[PDB]
RNA sequence: CGAUAGAAGAAGCUGUUGGAAAGCAGCGCGCAAAAGGGUGAUAGCCCCGUAUUUGAAAUUGUUUUCAUACCUAGCGAGAUCCCUGAGUAGCUCGGAAAACGUUAUUUUGAGUGAAUCUGCCCAGACCAUUGGGUAAGCCUAAAUACUAAUUAGUGACCGAUAGCGAAACAGUACCGUGAGGGAAAGGUGAAAAGAACCCAGAGAUGGGAGUGAAAUAGAUUCUGAAACCAUAUGCCUACAACGUGUCAGAGCACAUUAAUGUGUGAUGGCGUGCGUUUUGAAGUAUGAGCCGGCGAGUUAUGAUAGCAAGCGUUAGUUAACCA
RNA sequence: UUGUGGUAGACGAGCGUUGUAUUGGAGUUGAAGUCAAAGCGUGAGCAUUGGUGGAUCCAAUACAAGUGAGAAUGCCGGCA
């Protein structure tokens, strides 16, 4: 099996197996979002349980 | 390792054929029709065990009802008198008495007729 | 334990040999033994079974009949699996492995327990070079030896460290008994023996191998 | 155990094999567990991993991570940790002594780094390319010493 | 040292069932031979062989020794002179090779075009420092890839629908103008001793006789299943509405894996098949004329999880390869 | 004591076929096959006897599968 080249470059793993990710809606069209929204989307997050199983076998 | 089927299919097929012995023509010759008839016959046998339990009760009730009408009493009141007198006897044995032992069956009807309940 | 020598005449030596306690193990492992026997039984498979799949069988890659308007059913080839010509769907292949892996320490533990249970028991006598060369290479002498030792029906196994030739010249026409070097005996050869004759220096090599 | 009676440990060898084609009595007949007439019941299989039926998959929806050192490899380091080095038995920890203890391979030239905070009782004499300030503080709080090779 | 024919090569009788002993039993014997095949059943000692020791006139393979051609040889000094692969390396315009979808490196269809050890190329655009290497000339064993064929052998491979399409005279019969497509079919008995002769018949053939242990082993030739077609003991059936059965039930006829037995079923109650796919099928939806054989969750390489075993806190475990 | 209708489906426990490895056993005084019968099991299934048949087969514990046929307007052969 080959690791998907798109699964990597977008999902980093951690010590306990959580898959770190970046928030979307942070590429353009900045004036259409509030500074609260922008500063909340700047921080990183983890995949939800609904996607953890699908990303585990993808990596 | 090429395992080849022989004596496995034939034995389990001949069991079904043996069960469907005494059927009409192909229903005992061909394995397929024999298997269908055995399953259907098993269903019939299952249903008729239950239906036998009910039908024989009905026949005993009919015979007992008739035996009472010759003496002027009805089935609906005979069972009520039986309950009030605490007498507990199957309608089967009661019908067997009325067919085999007329004198003793008449003795039971005489006691339930008039004697004080309990 | 009391491991005692055997002479050529079948009589026992009056001097028993003491045994170091490292050979015998108070703890016995049976699962590693079972796995060792299974992997010995495996790798004995030649695995030369081969079958022709649907594409490999010589036949016509054309449609026999048209797809529609014929009273017959749809068919795509004359060498399909459900055809008498015969295309075997899966079939045995000559690329199967049949091999299994067992850890080195697990094999050592299996060998340790099997030596422990086979040793310090009946028909586990000690043997030397004298009767290994007193055989003279004639199997009649060895038949007499087994008859005297009452090991005729037993599957006696000779464990040898120096590959004596007179002993190997005999015991070769005997389908029952056999002789092996210490680096050649395995778990299965050890517990099929039902009886074995072990050389004293073989026994010395055994404590060393176990470590 | 003999060869005529050989047994595995219970619940180790044999487990219930799910045979998918042999009759309905096993609960795995006819359909064989695929369901009923849909894509997952055909011979093809279960589509592609990560597919969402045409909707943009999760990875295609999220931004890509950035690699600052493009085309480079992180410099690997051999790290000696203080919480476990106490369990190891040796004094005057240099590269050669680690080779004899086989913590490091003799065919490796990676620089040695010292890491850790856990207090150690006996003194050790390290020969490390890099050492933390507080790891050095712990080592020198005991009667040990550390020399920084260059 | 082998290859292409070969020579020698040990060890058993008696009795019993049996057509026949080699089986079985008693008493023995040989083995560097207990691999195998045949011999009237299942033979270490009946035969051929096998282990082992050997042998080539002639052709041919490998290796070694000797001689003999051919090639093959070091370290300094001075001179400051000469040579070191040109339409070549670069560069431009279109393509490509490399993991790369053209880009440092390699290559080229069109055009242009250098320098000469203080020289030229390279170290992912490029420049400088440092370092590495000597393009535009050629040849190169070994480890590597494969088996139509020859010899020996093996198989938890197949055993006439299987195994090569082809166990038989198979790429045949046959189909097509042609390329091309492409079958089925094995077994008497130890030994033909293959049935002389008689009877019926025109004859094949059949019934006896004869051979044979067996002829219901007879050339239709090992065993002979079901569907299918006929014959017969016993029971029932010509006023009867039937998914053909089931539960009760007389009478009739027998006697068993001895069992409140078996075969048939006048009559009474109840009763619209099996798979598929559907909200819903007795179905005026679908699939099967019947019987028998074949016919669909595997293998290789990895990942996760459950269970179990080995080894354990500077642990655990090898891959290729060698024996 | 509470329970035991059941499709898709999940889980657990077993039967049967062929072969291999260890043990033991039967067989021309008749093995497999094959037919019949008024047997034994909760189920896959398993025996006993007799006829035919003429040489291999069975039991236990493990292992490996071309391992289970009623349907595919399924293929082949035979017969309605
Ligand atoms: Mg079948
Ligand atoms: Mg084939
Ligand atoms: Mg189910
Ligand atoms: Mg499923
Ligand atoms: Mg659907
Ligand atoms: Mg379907
Ligand atoms: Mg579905
Ligand atoms: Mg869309
Ligand atoms: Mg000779
Ligand atoms: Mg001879
Ligand atoms: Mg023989
Ligand atoms: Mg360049
Ligand atoms: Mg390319
Ligand atoms: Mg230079
Ligand atoms: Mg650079
Ligand atoms: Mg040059
Ligand atoms: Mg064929
Ligand atoms: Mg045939
Ligand atoms: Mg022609
Ligand atoms: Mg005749
Ligand atoms: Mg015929
Ligand atoms: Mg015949
Ligand atoms: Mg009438
Ligand atoms: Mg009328
Ligand atoms: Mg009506
Ligand atoms: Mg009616
Ligand atoms: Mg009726
Ligand atoms: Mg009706
Ligand atoms: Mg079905
Ligand atoms: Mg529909
Ligand atoms: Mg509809
Ligand atoms: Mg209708
Ligand atoms: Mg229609
Ligand atoms: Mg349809
Ligand atoms: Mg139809
Ligand atoms: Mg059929
Ligand atoms: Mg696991
Ligand atoms: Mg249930
Ligand atoms: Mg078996
Ligand atoms: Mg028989
Ligand atoms: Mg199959």
């Amino acid at each position: 099996m080959k690791v998907k080249s798109a699964a990597k470059k977008r999902f980093k793993l951690t010590k306990s197996g959580q898959i770190k990710r970046k928030h979307a809606y942070t590429s353009h069209l900045a004036p259409h979002k509030t500074t609260k929204q922008k500063r909340h989307l700047r921080k990183q997050g983890t995949v939800s349980a609904s996607d953890f199983k699908r990303i585990g076998n993808l990596i | 390792m090429r395992i080849k089927g022989g004596k496995q299919t034939r034995v389990r097929r001949k069991k079904w054929l043996k069960q469907a012995s005494g059927s009409f023509g192909t229903r005992h010759a061909s394995y397929k029709v024999a298997k269908q008839t055995v399953i259907q016959a098993a269903k019939y046998a299952y249903r008729d065990r239950r239906n036998k339990k009910r039908d024989f009760r009905s026949l005993w009730i009919l015979r007992l009802n008739a035996a009472l009408r010759e003496q002027g009493m009805t089935y609906s009141v005979f069972i009520n008198l039986l309950k009030k007198h605490n007498i507990e006897i199957n309608r089967k044995v009661l019908s067997e008495l009325a067919i085999k032992e007329p004198s003793k069956f008449n003795l039971i009807v005489q006691k339930v007729k008039s004697e004080q309940p309990k | 334990a009391k491991l005692k020598l055997i002479k050529i005449d079948g009589s026992f030596e009056t001097e028993p040999v003491k045994l170091s306690p490292g050979l015998i193990a108070k703890e016995l492992k049976q699962q590693p033994v079972f796995d060792a026997v299974l992997v010995e039984q495996a790798s004995w498979r030649q695995g030369t079974h081969s079958i022709l799949t649907k594409g490999e069988v010589r036949g016509g890659g054309k449609k026999p009949y048209k797809q529609k308007h014929t009273g017959k059913a749809r068919q795509g080839s004359t060498r399909n699996p459900h055809f008498v010509g015969g295309g075997i769907v899966f079939g045995p292949k000559p690329n199967r492995n049949y091999s299994l892996k067992l850890n080195k320490k697990a094999h050592t533990a299996a060998l340790h327990t099997v030596w422990s249970e086979k040793l310090a028991s009946d028909n586990t006598h000690l043997v030397d070079q004298n009767l290994f060369n007193k055989t003279e290479g004639k199997t009649k002498v060895m038949m007499q030896f087994l008859k005297s030792a009452k090991l005729l029906d037993k599957n006696v196994l000779f464990v040898v460290n120096t590959l004596n030739t007179n002993l190997e010249q005999s015991t070769s026409n005997i389908k029952n008994v056999q002789v092996k070097h210490l680096d050649k005996v395995s778990v299965r050869d050890l517990m099929l023996a039902n009886a074995l004759l072990v050389e004293k220096e073989v026994l010395k090599a055994l404590e060393g191998k176990f470590k | 155990m003999e060869l005529n009676q050989l047994k595995s440990v219970p619940k180790a060898r044999n487990h219930k094999t799910k045979t998918l084609g042999r009759g309905h009595g096993s609960g795995l007949g006819k359909t064989s567990g695929r369901g009923q007439k849909g894509q997952k019941a055909r011979k093809s299989g279960l589509t592609r991993p990560g597919f969402e039926g045409g909707q943009t998959p999760l990875y295609r929806r999220l931004p890509k991570f950035g690699n600052a050192r493009k085309g480079f490899l992180k410099q690997e380091w051999v790290v000696l940790n203080l919480n476990k080095i106490a369990k190891l038995k040796l004094d005057k920890i240099n590269r050669a002594s680690l080779i004899e203890k086989q913590v490091i391979s003799a065919k490796s030239q990676l620089p040695i780094k010292l890491i850790g905070h856990t207090k150690l009782e006996k003194p050790l004499h390290f020969e490390v390319h890099k050492v933390s300030k507080q790891a050095l503080k712990a080592v020198e709080n005991a009667n040990g010493s550390v020399k920084l090779l260059e």
